[PDB]
Formats: C-alpha cells, sequence, structure tokens
C-alpha cells in the first residue's frame, strides 16, 4: 500500500488548504480599505 | 478529560508572610527591647 | 541630610560630598503607569475570553 | 482506482501552494499603494488654512 | 609613536625636550597658547593626553606606512563591512 | 545492555547475542543508539555472518527512531534475509519508502541523454516486478 | 576524584595556603604527587607557602561584539517583520 | 513506567519526540507535569522549575476534593530543593490542611535554620514520607537546611568571619564552614575569600549591580519571549 | 567667493534637450551652452539656461567658437521676459574637462566677472550628484609660478523648489515612498562602505601613484593635512577604545530600553484584539 | 479617616479624641514624609486634639525628631498604648517593627559611612542587640543595607530610580500574560 497511503496523508493537506483560504481572505481584507 | 492518574492519588492566610518572622522569632520582643534600657 | 534633603549624599572620602542627579527618568514611568493598567485591561477581558467559549 | 486520486489532489496541492505564496507578496503590495494613499491623505493640509467655525 | 599610546609620560616628552621634568607642563601650556594642539593636560601621573596636531610633512617611507595603516583602515573597514552586509544580505526581499 | 557481551572474537555468541536481540527487541529499543559503531563494525566484518541479521535488526532499530534513509539502505544490504519478507506493516512502509527512492531516482535520471544514470540498485528493481 | 578536587578547589580560587595545609590535606607530605599537584595548577612554588595568584587577568568585557551580534539578531527581527504581510 | 520501574525516560532520550502542535490544555499540562516529575528524581532544576510552573498553572480544573493540591504537592518539593522557594500561604486548602500532604511545617522550617524541628517532621512523619515516596529529598535537603542558613546569613552580611557562622551553626570547626562556601562559591552564591592564615573568612561583595551590561543582554530573552508570543498570536490568527 | 549652489534639475533638462539635438548630427566633442543663474547670496541659484553653437578641433584646443551675438541677444530675450535672471557660467557634457575650459571660462567671465561651469552625464550611472562646481581663482603657487589659474572645485548639490516636482513625481510612477523601516538603510549601507571605501582604495591608487609616479604635484600641502583631520582615528589594532566601550553600552542603554519595554507593549497591543476577534471569528463563524 | 472634621459626634462613637488617636496611629505610617509633616504637624485642628494628650505629640514630634532613643522610649509608649486596642491587639508585631522600618529607612539612606557603634552609642544598648534586629529586617525582604564584620560600615543603596525598577514589567508579563498564553493555547483542542 504505498501510495494507497501517501494519498492519504496528502488528503490531509486540506487543512493545509484552509490557511490559504484564511489568507486569501486576508487579502480580501484591506482591499475595501485601499478602495475606501 | 480531569483525571488520568489523580482519582486513585481578611484573615491570617495573607498575615502568614511576617507572621512567619512572628512564629519562630520575636515573640518577647519588647519583653527584651523594653528592657535594652536597663539590662544595660 | 537625614530630615531634610539636597540629594547630599556622603562621602567621608570624596571632599565634594558629591551632589549629582538624572532627574527626567519618566520614559520608564509612564510606560510602567501604563503596564499598571494595561494588565487590568487583559483582566477585564478575561471574562469575555473565558465566558464566550464555554 | 487509487492512481487517479493523486493525479488530481497532488496538482490542486501544488495550484495551492502557488497562490498561498503568491498572496502574501500581494498583501504586501497592497500596503506601498496604502502608504501611497496616507500621503495623499496627508498632502491635503500644508500650505494653506483657512479657519472657520464649527456650527 | 605606534597610533598615540593615549598617555604620554614626563619621560618621553623631557627625553626628545633634553629639558627637566618640570618645564613639559609650561611647554604644553605653551603650545596650547601657540593653538596647535586642543590637548587635555594629563599631569596627574606626569603623562600627558593627546589630541589634534597639525602635521608635518609625510615622508617617502611615512607615504608607505600610510599606505600601510590606512589600506589596513581601508579594507578591514571594507572587508568587515561586506561581512556585516552578508549577515545583513538574507532579509531584503 | 545485553549487546556489550560481544567482546570475543567467536561469532556464536554474536549469534546467541542476535537470537537474544530478536527475542527481548520488544524492550529495549533505546540501547542500540549508542551501538551505532557497534552495529557499523559487525557489518562492515565479511566472514563474518551476521553483518546482514546486523542490517535487518538495524533498520528495525532505526525504523524506530526515525533512520528510515539508512534504514532503507540496509533492507538492502540485509541479504535475501531481508527479500523473503513481505507480508508486514513494518514491511508495508518500507517498502512504501523503498519505491519512493526508486521513483525519485528514475524522475532524475529519465532526463540524462543516453547514459550517465545514478546506479538503480537491484535489489528497489526486483522488488518492482515482485510487487 | 578527591585528588583532581583538590588539584581544582585548593588553589586557583584562592589567594595563598602556606605548607602545612598541603601537607595535611596531601599526604605522604612532600611526594612527586603533591608537587606534581602545585605544577598541575600551572604555578610555581616558593619556599613553605602556596599563592593562588596570576589569575582572572585583564577585567574582561567583550568590547562592542554584542552590540553588533545583536543587532545581527534584529536582522532576523526584521525578518519577523517580513515573514508576516 | 514510574511506578513499574525507570531508564524507560531514558528510552526516550534517543527517540524524544513530542506533538506538532499542542493539543488539549489539561492534557499538554499533565504531559508537563509528567515530564517535570521525571526531571525531579532527574535532579535538573533549570528546565524543571518553569515547566512544573507552566503545568501547574495550566491546569485550573480539578474536583473539590482537590488534585491540584495533589499535582501542587508532589510539584513543589524540588523546588524547596532549589534553595529557594515562595511561601505556600496562596496554596493553602482545608482538606489539604487535614490531610498535610505538602506540609506546610516543613516549608516553615526550610525559611528556618533549625534542625531538630525539621528532623523531627522527618522521623515523626516519616508515615507521610510514605506517601511521599520521594526520599531523595531529605538526604540533601538537609544539606539545604545548612545551605539555607549560610545563604541567609551571607545575604544578610556584607563581611562575616568563621568564626562568627562557622560556630553559630556550630560546624565545631572553620574548615568545615570553609568547606561550605567553598561549595557555595562552587555554586557561586557568594563571593567570599578565606584569609588562610590566622583563620579570617576575609569575605566580601562584588561590585557593579547596576544596568549597564546585565539587563540589556537578558532583554534578548525577554523580547524574544514577546516576538515568540507575536508569532503565537500569528499561528492565532491563522486558524479561523 | 561663490558658497554653494541650488540647481533645480529643470536645466538638466535644459542641457538633455540640445544633447538630443547634438545626438542626431555630427559629433565632435561635446556641447558647450550657456548657464544662467539667480545669483542672490554666496550662495547660487539657476532657474533656466539656453544653448550656444560650438565645434572644436584638437590641434592646440584653441580653436573654439561661440557666438556672443546670439548670447547676448536670447540673454536679452530672457532677461526682459524675467529680470530675475542673469548669466552665471556655461557647461558641459563630457564629464572629462580638458584644457581648452580654461579658455571658455575667461573668454566668458567678460560678461559677469564669474563664469561658473557645470560638468554632467548624459549617460550617468556611477556618479553622485551629476552638478558641479568649479571657481577660477589663484593660490598663486608654493613656487609662486606666472598665473597659476586654477579651476578651485566649490561645493554643490541638487537644488529645491516648491512645487517643481508635479511633472517628475508624477511621471516616475515608480517611488516607494517613505521605506523607513525596510532596505533603504542597507542600500545605503551597501553603496557607503562599497562605494567610499572604493574612492579611498583610489585614493590609496593615487597613492600609488604617488609611489611609482606623481613627482608633478606630489601635493604634501593638503592631502596629509586633511588626513590627518581623517587621522584623528589611528584605528590600529588592539583597537584603543577601553575608554569607548562603556560609552558604545550607553549607546546600547536607552534603545534596547525602549526595545523590551514598548516591543511588550507590542505584544500587548496585538495580543488583545487578536484573540477577541479571533474567537470571534472562529465560534461564531457558524 | 482623614476628614476628621465632620466626625464630632454621633450615637456610635465612642470618645471623639480617642477617634483622633486611632487616626493619628493609623496615619503615622503610610504616609510619606512631606505628607507626614504635612498632616501631623502642619494639620490645623489635629492639634488641639492631640495637644489634650501630651505623650501623643511627644510621640509624633520624637519620630520626627528623629533621634535614637527617644525612638525607643517613643516606641515604649506606643507599646504600652498597643495591645489595649480590640482587634489591634491580636495586630501588635507588624506595626511595631512597621514603626521600627519607617524609622530605620529615614535614618539609613541618608548616611553611607555608617558604624554600629555610632547607632549603638545613641540608641541605649546595640552592640548585639539591634545586631539580630537589622539582620532580620534586612534579610526580611526589606531595608536594603549591609551590615558588616568589625570593619563596620554600613552600605546603602539606590532610589529604585534606575535599577529596580527594571523587573515588574516582566515580572506581569510573565504571569499573567502566561494566563493568557494558557487561554492563547485554548484554539484547535
Amino acid at each position: 500500500y504505498l501510495s494507497k497511503i501517501e494519498e492519504l496523508q496528502l488528503i490531509v493537506n486540506d487543512k493545509s488548504q484552509n490557511l490559504r483560504r484564511l489568507q486569501a481572505q486576508r487579502n480580501e481584507l484591506n482591499a475595501k480599505v485601499r478602495l475606501l | 478529560m480531569s483525571e488520568k492518574k489523580q482519582p486513585v492519588d481578611e484573615d491570617n492566610w495573607d498575615d502568614d508572610n511576617v507572621e512567619d518572622d512572628f512564629s519562630n522569632q520575636l515573640r518577647a520582643e519588647l519583653e527584651k527591647h523594653g528592657y535594652k534600657m536597663e539590662t544595660s | 541630610i537625614l530630615d531634610k534633603k539636597f540629594h547630599g549624599i556622603l562621602d567621608q572620602g570624596e571632599g565634594v560630598l558629591i551632589i549629582f542627579d538624572e532627574p527626567p527618568v519618566d520614559k520608564t514611568y509612564e510606560a510602567a503607569l501604563e503596564t499598571i493598567q494595561n494588565m487590568s485591561k487583559v483582566v477585564d477581558s478575561l471574562y469575555n475570553k473565558a465566558k464566550k467559549l464555554t | 482506482d487509487l492512481y487517479s486520486r493523486y493525479k488530481k489532489l497532488q496538482q490542486e496541492l501544488e495550484f495551492l501552494e502557488v497562490q498561498e505564496e503568491y498572496i502574501k507578496d500581494e498583501q504586501k503590495n497592497l500596503k506601498k499603494e496604502f502608504l501611497h494613499a496616507q500621503e495623499e491623505v496627508k498632502r491635503i493640509q500644508s500650505i494653506p488654512l483657512v479657519i472657520g467655525q464649527f456650527l | 609613536r605606534p597610533a598615540n599610546h593615549r598617555q604620554l609620560t614626563f619621560e618621553e616628552i623631557a627625553k626628545s625636550a633634553k629639558i627637566t621634568v618640570n618645564e613639559v607642563e609650561l611647554l604644553v601650556m605653551k603650545a596650547l597658547s601657540v593653538g596647535l594642539v586642543k590637548g587635555s593636560i594629563d599631569e596627574v601621573d606626569k603623562r600627558v593626553h593627546m589630541t589634534w596636531v597639525q602635521p608635518r610633512v609625510l615622508d617617502l617611507q611615512q607615504i608607505k606606512g600610510m599606505k600601510d595603516r590606512l589600506e589596513f583602515w581601508c579594507t578591514d573597514v571594507k572587508s568587515m563591512e561586506m561581512l556585516v552586509e552578508h549577515q545583513a544580505h538574507d532579509i531584503l526581499t | 545492555g545485553i549487546i556489550s557481551l560481544l567482546d570475543e572474537d567467536e561469532p556464536q555468541l554474536k549469534e546467541f547475542a542476535l537470537h537474544k536481540l530478536n527475542a527481548v527487541v520488544n524492550d529495549f529499543w533505546a540501547e542500540i543508539s549508542e551501538s551505532v559503531d557497534k552495529i557499523e563494525v559487525l557489518y562492515e566484518d565479511e566472514g563474518f555472518r551476521s553483518r546482514q541479521f546486523a542490517a535487518l535488526v538495524a533498520s528495525k532499530v532505526f525504523y524506530h527512531l526515525g533512520a528510515f534513509e539508512e534504514s532503507l539502505n540496509y533492507a538492502l544490504g540485509a541479504g535475501d534475509l531481508f527479500n523473503v519478507n513481505d507480508n508486514s506493516e513494518y514491511v508495508e512502509t518500507i517498502i512504501a519508502k523503498c519505491i519512493d527512492h526508486y521513483t525519485k531516482q528514475c524522475v532524475e535520471n529519465a532526463d540524462l541523454p543516453e547514459g550517465e544514470k545514478k546506479p538503480i540498485d537491484q535489489r528497489l528493481e526486483g522488488i518492482v516486478n515482485k510487487m | 576524584t578527591i585528588r583532581d578536587e583538590i588539584a581544582g578547589c585548593i588553589e586557583k580560587a584562592y589567594e595563598k595556603i602556606l605548607f602545612t595545609e598541603a601537607t595535611r590535606i596531601l599526604f605522604f607530605n612532600t611526594p612527586k604527587k603533591m608537587t606534581d599537584y602545585a605544577k598541575k595548577r600551572g604555578w610555581v612554588l616558593g619556599p613553605n607557602n602556596y599563592y593562588s595568584f596570576a589569575s582572572q587577568q585583564q577585567k574582561p568585557e567583550d568590547t562592542t561584539i554584542p552590540s553588533t551580534e545583536l543587532a545581527k539578531q534584529v536582522i532576523e527581527y526584521a525578518r519577523q517583520l517580513e515573514m508576516i504581510v | 513506567y514510574l511506578h513499574y520501574s525507570l531508564y524507560d525516560q531514558a528510552e526516550k532520550l534517543v527517540s524524544k519526540s513530542v506533538f506538532p502542535e499542542q493539543a488539549n490544555n489539561n492534557e499538554w499540562a499533565r504531559y508537563l507535569y509528567y515530564t517535570g516529575r521525571i526531571k525531579a528524581i532527574q535532579l535538573e532544576y533549570s528546565e524543571a522549575r518553569r515547566t512544573m510552573t507552566n503545568a501547574l498553572r495550566k491546569a485550573p480544573q480539578h474536583t473539590a476534593v482537590g488534585f491540584k493540591q495533589t499535582v501542587h504537592k508532589l510539584l513543589i518539593v524540588v523546588e524547596l530543593l532549589l534553595g529557594e522557594i515562595p511561601d505556600r500561604l496562596q496554596f493553602r486548602q482545608p482538606s489539604l490542611k487535614r490531610s498535610l500532604m505538602p506540609y506546610f511545617l516543613l516549608t516553615q522550617a526550610v525559611r528556618t535554620g533549625n534542625l531538630a524541628k525539621f528532623n523531627q517532621v522527618l522521623d515523626q512523619f516519616g508515615e507521610k514520607f510514605q506517601a511521599d515516596g520521594t526520599y531523595t529529598l531529605i538526604i540533601r535537603l538537609r544539606h539545604n537546611v545548612i545551605k539555607t542558613g549560610v545563604r541567609m546569613i551571607s545575604l544578610s552580611y556584607s563581611r562575616i568571619s568563621l568564626a562568627d557562622i562557622a560556630q553559630k551553626l556550630q560546624l565545631d570547626s572553620p574548615e568545615d564552614a570553609e568547606f561550605i562556601v567553598a561549595k557555595a562559591i562552587r555554586d557561586g552564591v557568594i563571593e567570599a575569600s578565606i584569609n588562610h592564615e590566622k583563620g579570617y573568612v576575609q569575605s566580601k561583595e562584588m561590585i557593579d549591580i547596576y544596568s549597564t551590561r546585565e539587563p540589556q543582554l537578558a532583554f534578548h530573552q525577554r523580547i524574544s519571549f514577546c516576538l515568540d508570543i507575536h508569532n503565537m498570536s500569528v499561528k492565532a490568527m491563522r486558524f479561523p | 567667493a561663490v558658497q554653494k549652489v541650488v540647481v533645480h534639475p529643470l536645466v538638466l533638462l535644459s542641457v538633455v534637450d540640445h544633447f538630443n539635438r547634438i545626438g542626431k548630427v555630427g559629433n565632435q566633442k561635446r556641447v558647450v551652452g550657456v548657464l544662467l543663474g539667480s545669483w542672490q547670496k554666496k550662495v547660487l541659484d539657476v532657474s533656466n539656461s539656453f544653448a550656444v553653437p560650438f565645434d572644436e578641433d584638437d590641434k592646440d584646443d584653441s580653436v573654439w567658437f561661440l557666438d556672443h551675438d546670439y548670447l547676448e541677444n536670447m540673454y536679452g530675450m530672457f532677461k526682459k521676459v524675467n529680470a530675475r535672471e542673469r548669466i552665471v557660467g556655461w557647461y558641459h557634457t563630457g564629464p572629462k574637462l580638458h584644457k581648452n575650459d580654461i579658455a571658455i571660462n575667461e573668454l566668458m567671465k567678460r560678461y559677469c566677472p564669474n563664469s561658473v561651469l557645470v560638468i554632467i552625464d548624459v549617460k550617468p550611472k556611477d556618479l553622485g550628484l551629476p552638478t558641479e562646481a568649479y571657481i577660477s581663482v589663484e593660490e598663486v603657487h608654493d613656487d609662486g609660478t606666472p598665473t597659476s589659474k586654477t579651476f578651485e572645485h566649490v561645493t554643490s548639490e541638487i537644488g529645491a523648489e516648491e512645487a517643481e516636482e508635479v511633472g517628475v513625481e508624477h511621471l516616475l510612477r515608480d517611488i516607494k515612498d517613505t521605506t523607513v523601516g525596510t532596505l533603504s538603510q542597507r542600500i545605503t549601507n551597501q553603496v557607503h562602505g562599497l562605494k567610499g571605501l572604493n574612492s579611498k582604495l583610489l585614493d590609496i591608487r593615487s597613492y600609488l601613484e604617488k609611489v611609482a609616479t606623481g613627482k608633478l604635484p606630489i601635493n604634501h600641502q593638503i592631502i596629509y593635512q586633511l588626513q590627518d583631520v581623517f587621522n584623528l582615528l589611528p584605528d590600529v589594532s588592539l583597537q584603543e577604545f577601553v575608554k569607548a566601550f562603556y560609552l558604545k553600552t550607553n549607546d546600547q542603554m536607552v534603545v534596547v530600553y525602549l526595545a523590551s519595554l514598548i516591543r511588550s507593549v507590542v505584544a500587548l497591543h496585538n495580543l488583545i484584539n487578536n484573540k477577541i476577534a479571533n474567537r470571534d471569528a472562529e465560534k461564531k463563524e457558524g | 479617616f482623614l476628614d476628621t472634621v465632620s466626625t464630632f459626634t454621633s450615637y456610635e462613637l465612642m470618645d471623639y479624641k480617642t477617634f483622633v488617636t486611632y487616626t493619628v496611629y493609623v496615619s503615622m505610617i503610610a504616609l510619606e514624609r512631606p505628607d507626614l509633616r504635612e498632616k501631623v504637624i502642619k494639620g490645623a485642628e489635629i492639634l488641639e486634639v492631640l495637644h489634650s494628650l501630651p505623650a501623643v505629640r511627644q510621640y509624633l514630634f520624637s519620630l520626627y525628631e528623629c533621634r535614637y532613643s527617644v525612638f525607643f522610649q517613643s516606641l515604649a509608649v506606643v507599646e504600652q498604648e498597643m495591645k489595649k486596642d480590640w482587634l489591634f491587639a491580636p495586630h501588635y508585631r507588624y506595626y511595631v517593627r512597621e514603626m521600627r522600618i519607617h524609622a530605620y529607612s529615614q535614618l539609613l539612606e541618608s548616611y553611607r559611612s555608617l558604624t554600629l557603634g555610632y547607632m549603638a552609642e545613641a540608641f541605649g544598648v546595640g552592640v548585639e542587640f539591634i545586631d539580630q534586629e537589622l539582620s532580620r529586617f534586612i534579610a526580611a525582604g526589606r531595608l536594603h543595607c549591609k551590615i558588616d564584620k568589625v570593619n563596620e560600615i554600613v552600605e546603602t543603596n539606590r532610589p529604585d530610580s534606575k535599577n529596580w525598577q527594571y523587573q515588574e514589567t516582566i515580572k506581569k508579563g510573565d504571569l499573567l500574560l502566561n494566563r493568557v498564553q494558557k487561554l492563547s493555547r485554548v484554539i484547535n483542542m
């Protein structure tokens, strides 16, 4: 079960993606500040 | 989540600080310092 | 020198009996006075903190 | 059915690392545009002033 | 002499001066009356402290020794400057 | 612990010692971390028979520690006593890491003009067609 | 481990001791053993005395090097201003 | 692996591995408490005081029968063994007063230079030392009593001699107090000197207690603390 | 006679356009044009200038041509339309001067008795400020030669004037205003260390010129004396600042006190709103 | 208590003069020397209601006089007085050494070439009598000076203008900010 488990531990990196969605929220923050 | 080994095994509560100087020491304080006048 | 003062500290071996001092050190004073109240503001936010979770 | 899975999600992960590196410098450059906006605010009062009173 | 010694004895001034101990004081005050040196008259030890002096003629061997201590300064400050900047190089972005 | 006993020149105490090692290996995994150099010396002795089983148990202990890559090289240099086992959780994690090494090896070697490649070892490419 | 701690704990930590204290604590009253220790301090004895001098020289200070290298720590402090936005 | 024996903590020491992220606050607290209580028998007193303080303040929720006074009881014994410890006038509980678990009398005798009552605590209260089970305290905690006495006196006085303290604390001789002061200077506690000619402790104190060089270097600990809490605030900001 | 200058970039662009006027034709050597000026104090100002045609063959550097009629005509023009200005000198675009320049200088020092030149560079990369000032006075010599008429390097700068940057900073558009807090200090570090100690190492290359050559004016008058102004610090090994480590600690003192106190208060700034709004967003997100 | 005017007589009072004695016993300390002299010395209406009892005014002027033996004469008077006082007499000790610590604090910052012979020549007897007294007072945490061997030079300290001030900031940014470090580590689990 080589890549049968590698892909699972890379499914864990969807929780890395919540940090990215947070960063996208950070860039969306101050976007309306500069547009104001 | 609270236990994990352990269920098997104003007052004078602030005066305790200088009371540590009152219990081991100075209980006959002015019974000697008050007698410094006439002892010598 | 005991009762009153002119910052006249005693030295038995100088001559001048040196009076020197630095009065403005309020840089640390006003910051300490801030931290005294800021710890109280943290304490008064701790109620919101410990109450809004559970 | 396994080999299709990390051929999608690995590509998803490296695309997301791509934009996760980009958005940092994005939010960086926004603060420089914000400082330009600050100077644009600050230069509204330099040479004149015409004193009134608030009614 | 090597750079200044920061404190220069009565034997030194009196030895180059071929004069007694009790005249180098008049000497350093007279140099202040001349105004070539702005010195502090260090004679608590009879050992005199140094400030700026109006220089004398740079010799050929003194051109070379000036190149020595000057390039010492130059490439040492430049090299340790590049070292400080080599530590300061990582945070430019 | 029971590993410093090997100052004898005869190897039968070493085989008795590994017979002890695989028996009570289930409680003493830190002691070989001081015996790493003894593992190296007993591995580099050719006519001494138990260099390969030393490589086996060294892969075991360095799989407990975290030196999975010298565990991998020891699994390569652990003889056919390594390849005789392919049914365990231990063995599936380390063949995952082994053909991980093989696939990074192949992706590196695949862009080379006609040769000059790194040596793809025969054990990690034989477990390919064994799988 | 007594004699090495004699060799670290009766000289080069004190001022001066006379020969009879070394005669009591360092037994056999003149071997090449207490002589070995007295020279093992890195020190030459006089008659009937063991000074413990010539130590802790120059009053060291480390002139301006922490001023440099802690600004080199302020460098990664600016990197901590960098890693966040 | 505490009651059933040890060196398993030394079996950790070549494969020590902790969490990536700290877990439940009670969990992380009691885990730090376990490893600090292991460093108690290891007699490493530097990391232990801060990790047991972290574990002490980090578990504020306990049943009213106790268990935080249990954790504190078996916590502060090596803190008594430090040579210095604050007064326990902030931890005294009435059921703890009836169960006499850390012995307020023990740290009362710590503040004294008393030997008869301290060894009376020992001999009289070996029944409660059963519940302690940490008998490594006493064989050097008597040493901590005599070090507490010499620390109190030498901290009080500027210059003192062996003629005062070497017989005031009845060490029967100058040289036994010379060995005590030798181990104190080996601990760096006192800055004394012994006149090895007439029988003087020609003790003294060092100088320059001003803020020239020391606090500005301690401010890298202070500000490293601050910036790491900045980054903890940043990682806290990173989750929603 | 000249204290310093206050020179606006507009006159430099007024050099640039005539450089464009000569880059399209047969360019023998360089540009020689008029430098007007607004001389008020011993300080100097220039608001504007214009050019004049010029050619120069190189056989005895004396064949060089202006048009004083055209010069005084357009001077009368710009003097009528602006009575503030007057001529103050000239300029040239080739960064290295030559021996004809004294003939240029003294031939135009007849209208006003001073005529300060301006070196510029149309392709500047390594220099600092383009603007340069000489003046033609005499010290006569130590050997007192027959009229050693020397250009004397007057200090210079780029000037400043209110609302003359309206075009400029709108045009260039790339300026990162107020980079205090990031990397401007290390740009100044790299450039002042390297680009000043290379000036120093080329001064010692000129010292090697005094070693292998340099009989010429070997100059034992100003060189070692201003180098003695340098030699206020003979910074030899053993470093000689036992009397300045405590002063350096005094330098460290107040700023590190500010750092400790204030950045503790900065952690105290961040944590409050960060925690509160953090768990607000976290457990009120759903 | 300091607003002693409006408390004239109500039918829960005892002797209003004894109210004056109680407020002066509690206001002689927790009152720094400018405030001390302004209240207990420049106090206008207080002077009569302490002109009744001589030993109270004698106590204040013996304390402000800053002698050595009238310290202890005065202190013996207030030793007699402090006991006879309900919900004060179980607190008879820290008030007495509090008077002492105020007295030694106002007497020991000013000198720096101080010998305890100069103390014991005028305190009464202190040749070994103030020895353990001042030693407990120093090593108790307060009253920073240095007690000496027969070299006998008592050496004093700083006014907390620079050095001792530099602690409480990190003493609170450890403790209370570490409590909120715990609450900060309440995010995930």
